[PDB]
Protein backbone atom coordinates (compact mmCIF):
# COMPACT_ATOMS: atom_id res chain seq x y z
CA UNK A 1 0.00 0.00 0.00
CA UNK A 2 1.26 3.52 -0.66
CA UNK A 3 1.68 5.00 2.84
CA UNK A 4 3.05 8.54 3.01
CA UNK A 5 5.05 9.35 6.14
CA UNK A 6 6.21 12.82 7.20
CA UNK A 7 9.38 13.59 9.17
CA UNK A 8 11.54 16.59 10.03
CA UNK A 9 9.01 18.34 12.26
CA UNK A 10 9.91 19.84 15.59
CA UNK A 11 9.98 22.84 17.89
CA UNK A 12 11.79 25.99 16.78
CA UNK A 13 11.84 29.56 17.91
CA UNK A 14 10.42 32.32 15.69
CA UNK A 15 12.56 33.06 12.66
CA UNK A 16 14.16 29.62 12.46
CA UNK A 17 13.89 26.90 9.85
CA UNK A 18 12.69 23.33 9.53
CA UNK A 19 12.87 20.91 6.62
CA UNK A 20 9.93 18.52 6.43
CA UNK A 21 10.27 15.35 4.39
CA UNK A 22 7.69 13.11 2.75
CA UNK A 23 8.33 9.57 1.53
CA UNK A 24 6.34 6.40 0.93
CA UNK A 25 8.27 3.21 1.60
CA UNK A 26 8.67 1.21 -1.60
CA UNK A 27 7.43 3.87 -4.04
CA UNK A 28 8.89 6.62 -6.19
CA UNK A 29 7.13 9.98 -5.86
CA UNK A 30 8.47 11.47 -9.08
CA UNK A 31 5.26 10.64 -11.00
CA UNK A 32 2.98 12.11 -8.28
CA UNK A 33 1.90 15.63 -7.61
CA UNK A 34 3.08 16.06 -4.00
CA UNK A 35 1.61 18.66 -1.68
CA UNK A 36 1.61 19.80 1.92
CA UNK A 37 -1.37 21.00 3.92
CA UNK A 38 -1.64 21.87 7.58
CA UNK A 39 -4.15 22.07 10.42
CA UNK A 40 -3.74 24.46 13.34
CA UNK A 41 -5.68 23.72 16.55
CA UNK A 42 -9.40 24.18 16.07
CA UNK A 43 -9.05 25.41 12.47
CA UNK A 44 -9.92 23.93 9.09
CA UNK A 45 -7.13 22.29 7.08
CA UNK A 46 -5.37 24.53 4.56
CA UNK A 47 -3.15 23.77 1.58
CA UNK A 48 0.38 25.16 1.87
CA UNK A 49 2.58 24.00 -1.04
CA UNK A 50 2.51 21.73 -4.08
CA UNK A 51 4.90 20.41 -6.75
CA UNK A 52 3.62 19.09 -10.06
CA UNK A 53 4.20 15.58 -11.35
CA UNK A 54 4.52 16.74 -14.98
CA UNK A 55 6.56 19.98 -15.11
CA UNK A 56 8.65 21.98 -12.69
CA UNK A 57 5.71 24.07 -11.50
CA UNK A 58 5.30 24.71 -7.81
CA UNK A 59 2.46 26.45 -5.99
CA UNK A 60 2.43 28.21 -2.63
CA UNK A 61 -0.31 29.66 -0.51
CA UNK A 62 -0.23 33.42 0.01
CA UNK A 63 1.01 33.34 3.61
CA UNK A 64 4.12 31.21 2.87
CA UNK A 65 5.19 32.48 -0.56
CA UNK A 66 8.86 33.47 -0.39
CA UNK A 67 9.44 31.64 2.91
CA UNK A 68 8.75 28.02 1.90
CA UNK A 69 10.43 25.91 -0.78
CA UNK A 70 9.12 22.51 -1.92
CA UNK A 71 11.64 20.36 -3.81
CA UNK A 72 12.51 16.79 -4.78
CA UNK A 73 15.31 14.42 -3.79
CA UNK A 74 14.77 11.74 -6.40
CA UNK A 75 17.63 9.55 -5.12
CA UNK A 76 15.76 9.22 -1.79
CA UNK A 77 12.27 9.07 -3.37
CA UNK A 78 11.49 12.08 -1.19
CA UNK A 79 9.90 15.53 -1.33
CA UNK A 80 11.10 18.24 1.07
CA UNK A 81 9.30 21.30 2.41
CA UNK A 82 11.88 23.89 3.49
CA UNK A 83 10.18 26.27 5.94
CA UNK A 84 12.13 29.47 6.66
CA UNK A 85 11.33 32.48 8.82
CA UNK A 86 8.81 30.47 10.81
CA UNK A 87 6.17 32.43 12.75
CA UNK A 88 3.96 31.33 15.67
CA UNK A 89 1.04 31.24 13.19
CA UNK A 90 2.82 28.41 11.32
CA UNK A 91 2.25 26.09 14.30
CA UNK A 92 0.14 23.18 13.02
CA UNK A 93 0.18 19.52 12.18
CA UNK A 94 1.64 19.28 8.66
CA UNK A 95 0.46 16.55 6.27
CA UNK A 96 1.97 15.22 3.03
CA UNK A 97 -0.36 14.40 0.10
CA UNK A 98 0.15 12.65 -3.23
CA UNK A 99 -1.87 12.29 -6.44
CA UNK A 100 -0.67 10.20 -9.38
CA UNK A 101 -0.01 12.09 -12.60
CA UNK A 102 -1.57 15.39 -11.60
CA UNK A 103 -0.32 18.86 -12.54
CA UNK A 104 -1.28 20.47 -9.21
CA UNK A 105 -2.65 19.53 -5.80
CA UNK A 106 -6.37 19.69 -5.09
CA UNK A 107 -5.75 18.23 -1.59
CA UNK A 108 -9.39 17.10 -1.45
CA UNK A 109 -9.75 13.97 -3.57
CA UNK A 110 -6.03 13.29 -3.86
CA UNK A 111 -5.04 9.61 -3.87
CA UNK A 112 -3.04 9.60 -0.64
CA UNK A 113 -2.63 11.60 2.59
CA UNK A 114 -0.02 11.14 5.27
CA UNK A 115 -0.65 10.93 8.99
CA UNK A 116 1.00 14.23 9.93
CA UNK A 117 3.93 15.63 11.90
CA UNK A 118 3.87 18.38 14.50
CA UNK A 119 5.49 21.74 13.84
CA UNK A 120 5.61 24.16 16.79
CA UNK A 121 6.93 27.71 16.53
CA UNK A 122 7.27 29.32 19.95
CA UNK A 123 9.66 31.31 22.14
CA UNK B 1 -37.32 -0.42 -15.38
CA UNK B 2 -39.69 1.56 -13.22
CA UNK B 3 -36.99 3.96 -12.03
CA UNK B 4 -36.60 5.47 -15.49
CA UNK B 5 -40.35 5.53 -16.21
CA UNK B 6 -41.13 7.19 -12.87
CA UNK B 7 -38.27 9.69 -13.29
CA UNK B 8 -39.10 10.65 -16.86
CA UNK B 9 -42.79 11.19 -16.05
CA UNK B 10 -41.74 13.46 -13.20
CA UNK B 11 -39.32 15.26 -15.51
CA UNK B 12 -42.12 15.92 -18.01
CA UNK B 13 -44.14 17.42 -15.16
CA UNK B 14 -41.13 19.54 -14.15
CA UNK B 15 -40.87 20.83 -17.72
CA UNK B 16 -44.45 22.12 -17.43
CA UNK B 17 -43.58 23.81 -14.12
CA UNK B 18 -40.36 25.37 -15.45
CA UNK B 19 -41.94 26.84 -18.58
CA UNK B 20 -44.47 28.64 -16.33
CA UNK B 21 -41.61 29.98 -14.15
CA UNK B 22 -38.81 30.60 -16.63
CA UNK B 23 -37.08 33.40 -14.68
CA UNK B 24 -37.60 32.23 -11.07
CA UNK B 25 -36.04 29.60 -8.82
CA UNK B 26 -37.78 26.22 -8.96
CA UNK B 27 -37.11 23.05 -7.01
CA UNK B 28 -39.19 19.98 -7.86
CA UNK B 29 -39.28 16.22 -7.21
CA UNK B 30 -39.76 14.04 -10.33
CA UNK B 31 -39.76 10.88 -8.23
CA UNK B 32 -42.22 12.40 -5.75
CA UNK B 33 -44.89 13.35 -8.27
CA UNK B 34 -44.60 9.93 -9.95
CA UNK B 35 -44.95 8.15 -6.61
CA UNK B 36 -48.14 9.96 -5.59
CA UNK B 37 -49.72 9.72 -9.04
CA UNK B 38 -49.04 5.97 -8.98
CA UNK B 39 -50.99 5.88 -5.71
CA UNK B 40 -53.81 7.87 -7.30
CA UNK B 41 -53.90 5.28 -10.12
CA UNK B 42 -55.34 2.76 -7.65
CA UNK B 43 -58.23 5.05 -6.69
CA UNK B 44 -59.35 5.81 -10.26
CA UNK B 45 -61.24 4.02 -13.01
CA UNK B 46 -62.50 4.51 -16.53
CA UNK B 47 -61.15 7.47 -18.49
CA UNK B 48 -59.62 9.11 -15.39
CA UNK B 49 -57.42 6.06 -14.81
CA UNK B 50 -56.56 5.77 -18.52
CA UNK B 51 -55.40 9.41 -18.58
CA UNK B 52 -52.96 8.86 -15.67
CA UNK B 53 -51.70 5.53 -16.99
CA UNK B 54 -51.17 7.07 -20.43
CA UNK B 55 -49.17 10.02 -19.09
CA UNK B 56 -47.08 7.81 -16.78
CA UNK B 57 -46.39 5.02 -19.27
CA UNK B 58 -47.27 2.17 -16.89
CA UNK B 59 -50.02 0.70 -14.71
CA UNK B 60 -49.44 0.28 -10.99
CA UNK B 61 -51.35 -3.03 -11.00
CA UNK B 62 -49.30 -4.63 -13.79
CA UNK B 63 -46.96 -7.48 -12.91
CA UNK B 64 -43.91 -6.24 -11.01
CA UNK B 65 -44.66 -2.51 -10.91
CA UNK B 66 -45.79 -2.02 -7.30
CA UNK B 67 -42.96 -4.12 -5.75
CA UNK B 68 -40.37 -2.40 -7.94
CA UNK B 69 -41.69 0.92 -6.62
CA UNK B 70 -41.53 -0.34 -3.02
CA UNK B 71 -37.87 -1.31 -3.50
CA UNK B 72 -37.17 2.05 -5.13
CA UNK B 73 -38.74 3.89 -2.18
CA UNK B 74 -37.08 1.69 0.46
CA UNK B 75 -33.83 2.31 -1.42
CA UNK B 76 -33.85 6.09 -1.82
CA UNK B 77 -34.19 6.63 1.95
CA UNK B 78 -31.27 4.54 3.22
CA UNK B 79 -27.90 6.32 3.24
CA UNK B 80 -28.96 9.40 5.21
CA UNK B 81 -28.98 10.92 8.65
CA UNK B 82 -32.45 11.71 9.96
CA UNK B 83 -31.62 15.43 9.54
CA UNK B 84 -30.89 15.13 5.81
CA UNK B 85 -34.00 13.89 3.92
CA UNK B 86 -37.77 13.30 4.51
CA UNK B 87 -40.77 12.66 2.23
CA UNK B 88 -44.50 12.08 2.38
CA UNK B 89 -47.08 10.99 -0.23
CA UNK B 90 -50.66 11.21 0.95
CA UNK B 91 -54.24 10.92 -0.29
CA UNK B 92 -56.87 12.49 1.98
CA UNK B 93 -60.53 11.53 1.43
CA UNK B 94 -63.76 12.65 3.10
CA UNK B 95 -64.31 10.52 6.21
CA UNK B 96 -68.03 9.77 5.83
CA UNK B 97 -67.69 8.31 2.32
CA UNK B 98 -68.35 4.58 2.10
CA UNK B 99 -65.27 3.14 0.43
CA UNK B 100 -65.20 0.18 -1.93
CA UNK B 101 -64.86 -3.13 -0.07
CA UNK B 102 -61.24 -4.16 0.11
CA UNK B 103 -59.83 -0.93 -1.33
CA UNK B 104 -58.09 0.22 1.86
CA UNK B 105 -56.21 -3.06 2.49
CA UNK B 106 -55.28 -3.44 -1.19
CA UNK B 107 -53.88 0.12 -1.13
CA UNK B 108 -51.97 -0.60 2.07
CA UNK B 109 -50.58 -3.85 0.63
CA UNK B 110 -49.34 -2.11 -2.55
CA UNK B 111 -47.77 1.01 -1.03
CA UNK B 112 -47.25 0.20 2.69
CA UNK B 113 -49.04 3.44 3.55
CA UNK B 114 -52.69 4.26 4.12
CA UNK B 115 -55.31 6.46 2.56
CA UNK B 116 -56.22 9.07 5.17
CA UNK B 117 -59.86 9.80 6.02
CA UNK B 118 -60.58 13.36 7.15
CA UNK B 119 -63.76 15.36 7.78
CA UNK B 120 -63.49 18.17 5.23
CA UNK B 121 -66.81 19.66 6.40
CA UNK B 122 -64.95 20.86 9.53
CA UNK B 123 -62.60 22.99 7.51
CA UNK B 124 -60.05 24.16 10.09
CA UNK B 125 -60.00 20.75 11.78
CA UNK B 126 -59.25 19.07 8.45
CA UNK B 127 -56.63 21.65 7.47
CA UNK B 128 -54.86 21.12 10.80
CA UNK B 129 -54.91 17.34 10.32
CA UNK B 130 -53.35 17.51 6.85
CA UNK B 131 -50.80 20.15 7.90
CA UNK B 132 -49.67 18.10 10.91
CA UNK B 133 -49.32 14.93 8.82
CA UNK B 134 -47.12 16.76 6.33
CA UNK B 135 -45.15 18.49 9.11
CA UNK B 136 -44.38 15.31 11.04
CA UNK B 137 -43.31 13.42 7.88
CA UNK B 138 -40.94 16.11 6.56
CA UNK B 139 -38.73 16.36 9.68
CA UNK B 140 -40.89 19.32 10.76
CA UNK B 141 -39.66 21.41 7.83
CA UNK B 142 -42.83 21.56 5.69
CA UNK B 143 -44.81 22.88 8.62
CA UNK B 144 -47.68 24.90 7.13
CA UNK B 145 -48.63 23.42 3.76
CA UNK B 146 -52.26 24.66 3.72
CA UNK B 147 -52.86 28.24 4.84
CA UNK B 148 -55.98 29.77 6.34
CA UNK B 149 -58.91 29.29 4.01
CA UNK B 150 -57.09 26.88 1.69
CA UNK B 151 -59.50 23.95 2.35
CA UNK B 152 -63.15 24.16 1.29
CA UNK B 153 -66.10 22.60 3.11
CA UNK B 154 -67.17 20.89 -0.12
CA UNK B 155 -63.73 19.32 -0.61
CA UNK B 156 -63.77 15.54 -0.77
CA UNK B 157 -60.31 14.47 -2.01
CA UNK B 158 -56.82 16.01 -1.72
CA UNK B 159 -53.42 14.77 -2.90
CA UNK B 160 -50.20 16.04 -1.29
CA UNK B 161 -46.50 15.32 -1.90
CA UNK B 162 -43.94 17.02 0.32
CA UNK B 163 -40.17 16.61 0.54
CA UNK B 164 -37.32 18.14 2.52
CA UNK B 165 -33.66 17.59 1.66
CA UNK B 166 -30.48 18.91 3.26
CA UNK B 167 -27.84 16.35 2.37
CA UNK B 168 -24.16 16.81 3.12
CA UNK B 169 -21.63 16.51 0.34
CA UNK B 170 -18.95 13.84 0.54
CA UNK B 171 -16.53 16.78 0.74
CA UNK B 172 -18.35 19.70 2.39
CA UNK B 173 -17.34 23.17 1.31
CA UNK B 174 -15.05 24.72 3.96
CA UNK B 175 -16.69 27.32 6.18
CA UNK B 176 -13.71 29.67 5.83
CA UNK B 177 -14.29 29.74 2.04
CA UNK B 178 -17.56 31.70 2.43
CA UNK B 179 -17.51 35.02 0.58
CA UNK B 180 -19.65 37.40 -1.49
CA UNK B 181 -19.47 37.38 -5.27
CA UNK B 182 -21.45 38.80 -8.19
CA UNK B 183 -24.20 36.59 -9.60
CA UNK B 184 -25.40 37.48 -13.11
CA UNK B 185 -29.19 37.11 -13.44
CA UNK B 186 -30.95 36.14 -16.65
CA UNK B 187 -32.31 39.67 -17.19
CA UNK B 188 -28.76 41.11 -17.40
CA UNK B 189 -28.76 42.53 -13.85
CA UNK B 190 -26.45 41.45 -11.05
CA UNK B 191 -26.65 40.71 -7.35
CA UNK B 192 -23.90 40.02 -4.82
CA UNK B 193 -24.62 36.74 -3.03
CA UNK B 194 -22.82 34.40 -0.61
CA UNK B 195 -20.76 31.72 -2.29
CA UNK B 196 -18.45 28.95 -1.18
CA UNK B 197 -15.38 27.46 -2.79
CA UNK B 198 -13.74 24.05 -2.91
CA UNK B 199 -10.91 22.53 -4.89
CA UNK B 200 -11.34 18.86 -5.71
CA UNK B 201 -10.96 16.31 -8.48
CA UNK B 202 -14.52 16.76 -9.74
CA UNK B 203 -16.25 14.43 -12.14
CA UNK B 204 -16.80 16.76 -15.08
CA UNK B 205 -17.95 16.69 -18.69
CA UNK B 206 -18.36 19.39 -21.30
CA UNK B 207 -21.69 18.63 -23.02
CA UNK B 208 -22.67 20.02 -26.43
CA UNK B 209 -26.42 20.57 -26.79
CA UNK B 210 -28.29 19.98 -30.07
CA UNK B 211 -28.35 23.75 -30.63
CA UNK B 212 -24.54 23.76 -30.43
CA UNK B 213 -24.04 25.40 -27.03
CA UNK B 214 -21.53 24.16 -24.47
CA UNK B 215 -22.57 23.22 -20.93
CA UNK B 216 -20.28 22.66 -17.97
CA UNK B 217 -21.64 19.58 -16.16
CA UNK B 218 -20.24 18.69 -12.76
CA UNK B 219 -21.06 16.00 -10.21
CA UNK B 220 -21.00 16.59 -6.44
CA UNK B 221 -21.29 13.26 -4.59
CA UNK B 222 -23.17 13.07 -1.32
CA UNK B 223 -21.58 11.42 1.70
CA UNK B 224 -23.64 8.25 1.42
CA UNK B 225 -21.87 7.48 -1.91
CA UNK B 226 -25.24 6.64 -3.53
CA UNK B 227 -26.71 10.10 -4.32
CA UNK B 228 -25.03 12.92 -6.24
CA UNK B 229 -25.95 16.45 -7.22
CA UNK B 230 -25.33 17.26 -10.89
CA UNK B 231 -24.86 20.93 -11.81
CA UNK B 232 -25.27 22.11 -15.41
CA UNK B 233 -24.69 25.65 -16.68
CA UNK B 234 -24.02 27.03 -20.15
CA UNK B 235 -20.49 28.18 -20.86
CA UNK B 236 -21.86 31.32 -22.56
CA UNK B 237 -23.76 33.79 -20.40
CA UNK B 238 -26.94 34.54 -22.37
CA UNK B 239 -27.98 30.94 -23.21
CA UNK B 240 -31.41 30.16 -21.68
CA UNK B 241 -31.78 26.95 -19.69
CA UNK B 242 -35.09 26.11 -21.40
CA UNK B 243 -33.59 24.43 -24.47
CA UNK B 244 -31.70 21.79 -22.47
CA UNK B 245 -34.52 21.51 -19.90
CA UNK B 246 -36.87 20.43 -22.69
CA UNK B 247 -34.80 17.36 -23.66
CA UNK B 248 -33.89 16.15 -20.16
CA UNK B 249 -34.39 12.51 -19.22
CA UNK B 250 -32.93 10.01 -16.77
CA UNK B 251 -30.95 8.42 -19.61
CA UNK B 252 -29.46 11.75 -20.73
CA UNK B 253 -28.17 12.37 -17.21
CA UNK B 254 -26.69 8.86 -17.19
CA UNK B 255 -25.06 9.76 -20.52
CA UNK B 256 -23.40 12.79 -18.92
CA UNK B 257 -22.16 10.69 -15.99
CA UNK B 258 -20.75 8.07 -18.37
CA UNK B 259 -18.71 10.75 -20.17
CA UNK B 260 -17.29 12.31 -16.99
CA UNK B 261 -13.68 12.15 -15.85
CA UNK B 262 -12.26 13.52 -12.61
CA UNK B 263 -10.46 16.81 -13.30
CA UNK B 264 -8.71 19.13 -10.81
CA UNK B 265 -10.80 22.29 -10.39
CA UNK B 266 -11.57 25.10 -8.00
CA UNK B 267 -15.37 25.19 -7.92
CA UNK B 268 -17.19 28.30 -6.70
CA UNK B 269 -20.85 27.54 -5.93
CA UNK B 270 -23.50 29.84 -4.40
CA UNK B 271 -25.23 28.87 -1.23
CA UNK B 272 -28.89 28.39 -1.99
CA UNK B 273 -32.04 27.44 -0.12
CA UNK B 274 -35.03 26.84 -2.39
CA UNK B 275 -38.70 26.39 -1.51
CA UNK B 276 -41.34 25.74 -4.16
CA UNK B 277 -45.04 24.94 -3.84
CA UNK B 278 -46.48 23.56 -7.08
CA UNK B 279 -50.21 23.46 -7.72
CA UNK B 280 -50.08 20.33 -9.86
CA UNK B 281 -53.46 20.91 -11.57
CA UNK B 282 -52.36 22.88 -14.64
CA UNK B 283 -49.19 20.80 -15.33
CA UNK B 284 -51.15 17.55 -15.00
CA UNK B 285 -54.00 18.86 -17.18
CA UNK B 286 -51.42 19.89 -19.79
CA UNK B 287 -50.23 16.28 -19.87
CA UNK B 288 -53.79 15.02 -20.48
CA UNK B 289 -54.97 14.30 -16.92
CA UNK B 290 -58.07 16.50 -17.05
CA UNK B 291 -60.91 14.27 -15.84
CA UNK B 292 -59.58 13.79 -12.30
CA UNK B 293 -60.18 17.50 -11.58
CA UNK B 294 -63.71 17.67 -13.07
CA UNK B 295 -66.50 17.26 -10.52
CA UNK B 296 -68.82 15.11 -12.63
CA UNK B 297 -66.38 13.71 -15.20
CA UNK B 298 -63.93 12.25 -12.67
CA UNK B 299 -64.05 8.48 -12.09
CA UNK B 300 -62.82 7.48 -8.61
CA UNK B 301 -65.08 4.44 -8.40
CA UNK B 302 -62.26 2.11 -7.30
CA UNK B 303 -62.12 4.19 -4.10
CA UNK B 304 -65.84 4.96 -3.76
CA UNK B 305 -68.68 4.13 -6.16
CA UNK B 306 -71.78 5.58 -4.49
CA UNK B 307 -70.86 9.27 -4.20
CA UNK B 308 -69.44 11.70 -6.80
CA UNK B 309 -65.81 12.53 -6.24
CA UNK B 310 -62.92 14.48 -7.80
CA UNK B 311 -59.54 15.93 -6.82
CA UNK B 312 -60.01 19.35 -5.23
CA UNK B 313 -56.28 19.98 -4.73
CA UNK B 314 -53.06 18.30 -5.86
CA UNK B 315 -49.92 19.88 -4.40
CA UNK B 316 -46.19 19.28 -4.22
CA UNK B 317 -44.06 21.34 -1.86
CA UNK B 318 -40.28 20.87 -1.74
CA UNK B 319 -37.63 22.52 0.45
CA UNK B 320 -33.93 21.99 -0.36
CA UNK B 321 -30.85 23.41 1.38
CA UNK B 322 -27.42 23.43 -0.27
CA UNK B 323 -24.20 24.56 1.45
CA UNK B 324 -25.63 25.39 4.88
CA UNK B 325 -22.41 21.81 10.13
CA UNK B 326 -19.69 19.14 9.73
CA UNK B 327 -16.63 18.74 11.95
CA UNK B 328 -13.72 21.07 11.19
CA UNK B 329 -11.60 18.00 10.35
CA UNK B 330 -14.22 16.71 7.91
CA UNK B 331 -14.80 19.77 5.75
CA UNK B 332 -12.56 20.25 2.75
CA UNK B 333 -8.99 21.39 2.87
CA UNK B 334 -9.06 25.12 2.08
CA UNK B 335 -7.02 25.83 -1.07
CA UNK B 336 -6.36 29.42 -2.13
CA UNK B 337 -6.94 30.44 -5.74
CA UNK B 338 -3.19 31.05 -6.08
CA UNK B 339 -2.69 27.25 -5.81
CA UNK B 340 -5.56 26.38 -8.21
CA UNK B 341 -4.92 27.34 -11.86
CA UNK B 342 -8.20 25.89 -13.26
CA UNK B 343 -11.59 27.01 -11.94
CA UNK B 344 -15.35 26.88 -12.57
CA UNK B 345 -17.46 29.76 -11.23
CA UNK B 346 -21.22 29.11 -11.03
CA UNK B 347 -22.15 32.79 -11.14
CA UNK B 348 -25.00 32.53 -13.68
CA UNK B 349 -28.29 30.55 -13.73
CA UNK B 350 -27.85 26.79 -13.65
CA UNK B 351 -29.82 23.55 -13.61
CA UNK B 352 -29.35 20.98 -10.88
CA UNK B 353 -30.51 17.41 -10.31
CA UNK B 354 -30.20 15.12 -7.31
CA UNK B 355 -29.74 11.59 -8.67
CA UNK B 356 -29.73 8.10 -7.17
CA UNK B 357 -26.70 6.83 -9.06
CA UNK B 358 -27.28 3.04 -8.87
CA UNK B 359 -30.79 3.37 -10.38
CA UNK B 360 -30.57 6.72 -12.19
CA UNK B 361 -33.69 7.88 -10.30
CA UNK B 362 -34.18 11.64 -10.48
CA UNK B 363 -35.06 12.59 -6.91
CA UNK B 364 -34.91 16.40 -7.28
CA UNK B 365 -34.35 18.84 -10.10
CA UNK B 366 -34.58 22.58 -10.42
CA UNK B 367 -33.12 25.82 -11.67
CA UNK B 368 -31.27 28.42 -9.64
CA UNK B 369 -32.10 31.77 -11.22
CA UNK B 370 -31.16 33.89 -8.20
CA UNK B 371 -29.51 32.45 -5.03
Amino acid sequence: QVQLVESGGGLVQPGGSLRLSCAASGFSLDNYAIGWFRQAPGKEREGVSCISSSDGSTYYTDSVEGRFTISRDNAKNTVYLQMNSLKPDDTAVYYCAADYGSSWCTFNGMDYWGQGTQVTVSS
Amino acid sequence: YVAHLASDFGVRVFQQVAQASKDRNVVFSPYGVASVLAMLQLTTGGETQQQIQAAMGFKIDDKGMAPALRHLYKELMGPWNKDEISTTDAIFVQRDLKLVQGFMPHFFRLFRSTVKQVDFSEVERARFIINDWVKTHTKGMISNLLGKGAVDQLTRLVLVNALYFNGQFKTPFPDSSTHRRLFHKSDGSTVSVPMMAQTNKFNYTEFTTPDGHYYDILELPYHGDTLSMFIAAPYEKEVPLSALTNILSAQLISHWKGNMTRLPRLLVLPKFSLETEVDLRKPLENLGMTDMFRQFQADFTSLSDQEPLHVAQALQKVKIEVNETVASSSTAVIVSARMAPEEIIMDRPFLFVVRHNPTGTVLFMGQVMEP
